[PDB]
């Protein structure tokens, strides 16, 4: 609109500056009323010496923080099955980079490790087939390991095995909205006004994964995790990050806190 | 160098290589009128 | 950055004679929904002068206990003059806002306000929130956990959002233009507040013995740009 | 067959790794590109805006106040007003703030600081204060007159209500840790030296007004700030999977 | 500066040379005190015939000497997990080469090689999943096998398999500094005269690894060795060679010795 | 190569007429910091003739039982004339050296002595060093264990580091020009020593009967193109 | 798919091999490289600089002292100084020189030697000497007459204080190994000769004056010196990993 | 032959190819008057 | 041998894949495609009716 927008790929430099004694230039007056940041550089407040600059500003873009794997699942089979609800507020590091853009649009890279431990989590050298299963909302959801819904004919399944190397697949931005919401002040449906229907995103929301073994182990279980890699990141409005636990995987609920910083003796002393 | 890409969709290419920054100004200082360095702010 | 200003929409004027320029969010100016974004087929309504005005809310008083106050939108308005009819009658709607945020004292009197709009501002810091509180109504609801600010960050970082501030010493307004957000072209105004703004007094209200100590603070909200689409009967949250 | 030999690497997951693979979804078409405001590209854009400081972290301060730089009429001269660290990723201060927050997600830093102060005292309330930044060497400066040897600012207070003080970017390598953890890594070798703030005149009131006002704390990173190596921000964890 | 560096990439030939009668030419005539190494050439002490000499030099080039794979570190878990100091003082050889230069420029790479032994370090047939996370200086490190740490959302981990062949990564030149340096006539920190701050460059010190096993072993554990492998090298002021045992994994200090060679009978028996 | 020289430095003019030609380490001559390695920001101080001169400082005795001396740099000037006073001073520090050792026997007497410059030559026969062997101060220290050159090396490969030998029957001086070195572009004077100057006694003083036996060490040096950034009050390690 | 066949190879970690791998940090960014004094770009730049040759290696020397070649006034002609192999890479007083340390790095060598000597005696003490070289065939020469029919240099003591005896390349090939190890290899027969220094005439020396002075012996390697075949120095080694 | 990068930072390259070295000069004689093979060093 | 080295993914069956593979009969030619009226092409075209 008004505010442009100029790109480029390295700091800025430092130029030379001299003494000032003057009525006319006072870059060090500012006035945080307006909503605007100090506009006071380097140059004007101290005498300084050229610098060719040319530090990157690469590992701080969107890809270069995003574009990496995280957990997002972890999970034991129960009967040679497990439904999992696809939805990233189990494990709180991923999470808490997430919520730093509210609007955001990318495609993922999903890595499942798999392998066999027996009743006591002690883990087993058994190479056994496993099959994942993405159930779209209003598709049939497996009952156990055998159920007709493992035809998969219509629903993406993919079937590896626990001693080939992690199964991985790479998924479309999904949405039926043009981004992904990470912050909603709205509800869910209309003519609710209860505060269990408040917050969450339900496009957010797109399936779930069931995972089971092709065969039944006779005393162990399949031990899942699933990571998952965002690539290709836009995103808009950055946020006020998180600077308080999470308590419950679908909201932000919080406990409130009289400081977040450690207090010390005097506001004197460094 | 090489950047090729093998599968169909869009979604199966490997991450983005153009990671720069862009004027913080939009952030920064989102107001309507100008407030130059060497002036004053309230005038 | 002058310190006056008048702004004018539709059949009312607002004027300040101590101000601290004026803020437009992100840069950006409202604008109406493009061809190439739309999804709503029908031809929206385009109320004009009607909705597109400032509407004063009823006045809030800085108290000695005084931790803040926040009108969601366009739930504030929801229910004022034809914006609110044209909000009720249309399942969809988009629009920017103009606002005007007012506290006089005098030059023997210290205290500042921060006047905050923020995108998607959850009041999450109560596990069931009570409608009362996510939507508020003109009359707005007051802050109980300022520090966190009732979403679990850290009032400090809510510069990251439009903003200005109201220092008794320096100014008696602030005024901020704020874009339609959302990762949608249009929503429902009553099931979705796309902002919500925010007055919290982060110095306290102070003054010279025997100075007014009753000081109140007014909002002045005007709709922007607006538009609707999918009209029907008339329906609320 | 084409003759292949596979090398050390292979089948291996680097989280950090970055190849083509297969969508589970070939034919699928995503929603439209809508016109949203407030794009942003890099995170450099974000610790560029200022945001509070947590200065005022004691016993006594509870909650927003923990903001409030406190000022009052002296009766004595030369007085300290108060004193922290500029390094912005270590606990303290400065650790809920923008550039905190985003210091913390990275292991080095290097660049220019924007400390921007503005007084909050009523219209008629005046003052001059000398803030300075004291680079590496030995503790922070004692007195008023050992802190005006280094790089400071004198600030009137006036119709502007700001001013702001560049700690600039002396080092003696390009970059420094984000951490001073030092029983291990003995990083206590980066540290970036004080900011100290003491009265330069007095604080000056009428007859009957408050006798004590209160500054805030703003900071940001200037346009030659960088972050290198990405790292887990330590402040967030959990015990267990969220219910 | 003043001395010129040409390159070149066969060593010297030999010219023919024929006898000499002179009093204007004394090659031989050299002066150890000017701190020059003598110029006298073969063709100037003796009559020499052509050699065309087309031995190479590429194996002594500092890509050549340091290029290779070398063991820096191995350890075994306590509790399906071990946390390793990111140093090269371990193991002498490595050590030993890198200090033949003041200050140095490299990327490297690093190959890890695991197995499972049992309690009397017997090598067992066992295919478990392994996890190797780089937690930088200032990054929470994980306590024990299972800690939220390991969903590793921003640290780099590499997740491989004992039955896989070796995992392997490249790692750039990471320092603060414009090079590593190899000796440091100097202390960690301002305000300390004490010895053991002294000789320590502590930009060299890059973090740590923590290793651990996906799931439990019963009864095993997990054996690992780091190989590294230094690249594309760049090394300034050569540097007088160690010519006495390594102590301490930290510190250059050493025993005295009087004399390097072994003795012989008599200065004129060869 | 000629055997006498002068070399004038600010308001110090230095002579010898039994010289043995002039070292530059590693071919460099002391250059200032480039615009493309610097970092530090602010304006660079440069005393010029004021620091950068000959300091002579206190003889030493080639005694019978003498193993040698060393200096480190720049500890050893940190105290003297306004080179000292600078480096205290600033937080920076970067330059390169001019140095000339002198000793003057007679055609009567025999020895050798070896004048090495070291870059970062670390003093590490001792678990825990003392402060007052890694930082002796203008009057330096003595060494202890010459032959493995107090870091665990042999003292015959240290003429891989730039070197002259005084022989006493060829000249009665050394002199080296030393550029800077560092992994860094500027570093601080107080905290770390860059070059350490040794004399060390290979050949054993000797001479006929009645000679002279009093023989004094002294060690000339001059700070050479030099620059400071970060001024803040004195400090020192 | 691509149709492929693996080979043999395939898995191995072989510590020589030259593969591309993925990086752990795709978009790190460097610091600069800047300018520093002294750089090297092959270790030959550093055989061919003269260090000190430990040829006093005798029970009665300890330390420096095993540097000092000794000389004295005779009352006997042609008598012997010294003698030693001139193989740089074997165990003796070359295995501690700058040219010894990188030979015993790899597994052959090629080149002629720099051999220089410096006198160090009063400026009134003159004297000739012969220092010469003797090719492989027999044991080092039992007098002055046997040493001289090799290659040779007769030094006169005066201004010029040192002189230089190259040992000129004589090989049957073009090679030689590092070590003469004979017990396996056979090896001992790649010995390159003996050096051996006499006097020519004698050491004279003025009334009361030292009748015994040093001579301090340098070596290095010649342009045309070149090493093959890397491997581990034999002097460096460890009992188990360090404290 | 064929030397092409696959990966996108050069760490991740083979080892450098160009193997030579240079005049030992800066090390092996670091004086500022010349001394010529034929002279006397010291005059 | 070309250098190579396998990623995750490797071995697994993921039922929307789509890779050539080697045909069981190489070498056989299908019958010719005839005029068969009403073909359709996309099932958007019967959701219309
Ligand atoms: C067959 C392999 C399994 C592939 C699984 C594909 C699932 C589709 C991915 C949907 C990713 C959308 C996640 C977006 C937002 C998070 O859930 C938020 N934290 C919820 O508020
Ligand atoms: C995820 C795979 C593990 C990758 C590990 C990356 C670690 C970063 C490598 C740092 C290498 C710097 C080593 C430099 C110097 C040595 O430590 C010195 N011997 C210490 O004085
Ligand atoms: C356990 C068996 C693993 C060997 C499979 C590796 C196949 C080679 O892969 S290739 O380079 O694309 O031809
Ligand atoms: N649909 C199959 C079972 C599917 C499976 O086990 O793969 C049935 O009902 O027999
Ligand atoms: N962060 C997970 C454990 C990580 C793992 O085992 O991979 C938890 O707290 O449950
Ligand atoms: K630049
Ligand atoms: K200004
Ligand atoms: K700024
Ligand atoms: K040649
Ligand atoms: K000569
Ligand atoms: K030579």
């Amino acid at each position: 609109q008004v505010i442009k927008s100029a790109v480029r790929s390295t700091v800025e430099n430092t130029v030379q500056s001299t003494h000032s004694i003057t009525t006319e230039a006072t870059p060090a007056l500012q006035a945080a009323e307006t909503g605007a940041t100090s506009n006071a550089s380097d140059e004007s407040m101290i005498e300084t010496r050229n610098v060719v600059n040319t530090h990157g500003v690469a590992e701080t873009s969107l890809e270069a923080f995003y574009g990496r794997a995280g957990l997002v699942a972890m999970f034991s089979t129960d009967g040679g099955i497990y439904r999992w609800y696809i939805n990233f507020g189990e494990y709180v590091q991923l999470r808490a980079k997430l919520e730093l853009l509210t609007y955001a649009r990318f495609d993922m890279e999903f890595t499942i490790v798999a392998q066999v431990v027996n009743a006591q989590s002690k883990v087993q050298d058994f190479n056994v087939d496993y099959q994942v299963m993405f159930v779209p909302p209003g598709a049939s959801v497996p009952e156990n390991q055998d159920s007709y819904q493992w035809q998969s004919s219509c629903n993406p399944s993919v079937i590896s095995n626990t001693g080939l190397p992690p199964a991985r697949v790479s998924v479309p931005f999904m949405s039926s909205a043009n981004a992904y919401s990470f912050s909603y002040d709205g509800y869910t449906q209309f003519g609710d006004a209860s505060g269990s229907s408040y917050g969450i995103v339900p496009s957010n929301y797109l399936g779930m994964l069931v995972v089971r073994t092709c065969e039944d182990l006779d005393g162990t279980r399949l031990r899942v995790r699933v990571y998952a890699k965002p690539k290709h990141v836009k995103g808009w409005i950055p946020r006020s990050p998180r600077m308080t636990p999470y308590k419950s995987r679908y909201t932000g609920v919080y406990t409130d806190t009289t400081k977040f910083c450690a207090n010390r003796a005097r506001i004197t002393t460094a | 160098y090489t950047n090729i890409n093998y599968y169909e969709n869009a979604a199966s290419n490997s991450l983005n290589k153009q990671d720069f920054t862009q004027d913080p100004e939009k952030f920064t200082r989102p107001v309507v009128d100008v407030m130059k360095e060497a002036a004053v702010p309230l005038k | 950055s002058d310190r006056v200003a008048q702004l004018t929409l539709g059949n009312s004027t607002i004027t300040t004679q101590e101000a601290a320029n004026i803020v437009v969010g992100y840069g950006r100016w409202p604008t109406s929904l493009r061809d190439t974004d739309a999804t709503a087929v029908d031809k929206p309504t385009q109320p004009g002068v009607s909705a597109e005005r400032f509407y004063t809310l009823p006045s809030v008083q800085w108290t000695n206990s005084f931790k803040g106050h926040y009108w969601k939108l366009p739930d504030a308005l929801s229910e004022l003059g034809l914006f609110g009819q044209n909000l009720q009658f249309h399942y969809l709607y988009r629009g920017g806002w103009v606002i005007h945020v007012q506290c006089n004292a005098t030059k023997f009197h210290q205290g500042t306000l921060l006047v905050v709009a923020t995108p998607e501002h959850k009041i999450q810091s109560a596990e069931s929130p009570a409608f009362a509180r996510t939507n508020p109504g003109e009359q707005g609801a007051a802050y109980q956990f300022p520090f966190t600010f009732e979403d679990g960050t850290a009032l400090g970082n809510a510069l990251i959002y439009p903003h200005q501030w109201v220092n008794l010493r320096t100014n008696n307004s602030a005024t901020l233009v704020l874009p339609y957000v959302n990762a949608l072209p249009m929503d429902s105004g009553i099931r979705h507040n796309n902002w919500t703004l925010s007055v919290i007094p982060i110095v306290p209200l102070e003054y010279a013995a025997g100075a007014t100590t009753y000081v109140p603070i007014t909002v002045t909200i005007a709709p922007m740009c607006t538009e609707y689409n999918g009209l029907r009967a008339a329906v609320t949250q | 067959g084409i003759p292949t030999l596979y090398t050390p690497g292979s089948g291996q997951f680097l989280t950090t790794d970055d190849f083509q693979t297969p969508c589970m979804l070939p034919k699928f078409q995503p929603t439209p590109v809508i016109d949203i405001p407030g794009e942003v590209k890099n995170f450099l854009e974000v610790v560029q805006v200022e945001s509070l400081v947590e200065i005022n972290n004691v016993e006594s301060a509870e909650g927003v106040a923990r903001y409030r730089i406190p000022l009052n009429v002296q009766d004595a001269m030369d007085g300290q007003i108060m004193a922290l660290r500029v390094d912005p990723g270590i606990d303290g201060p400065m650790q809920s703030t923008l550039l905190g927050v985003f210091t913390r997600y990275y292991a080095q830093w290097s660049g220019s600081l924007d400390f921007t102060f503005m007084f909050c005292g009523t219209f008629m309330t005046t003052g001059k204060v000398i803030i300075a930044y004291t680079p590496p060497g030995g503790d922070q400066p004692t007195n008023r007159r050992q802190a005006m040897l280094g790089t400071h600012v004198v600030w009137d207070f006036g119709l502007q209500s700001s001013i702001t003080l560049v700690v600039p970017w002396i080092s003696s390598g390009h970059f420094r840790g984000t951490t001073l953890e030092n029983t291990i890594y003995k990083y206590r070798y980066y540290e970036a030296g004080y900011i100290t703030m003491w009265y330069q005149t007095n604080m000056v009131v009428p007859p009957n007004f408050p006798t004590t006002a209160s500054i805030l704390m703003f900071v940001a990173a200037q346009p030659n700030f960088s972050l290198r190596i990405l790292k887990d921000r330590p402040d967030i964890s959990q015990e267990g999977a969220l219910q």
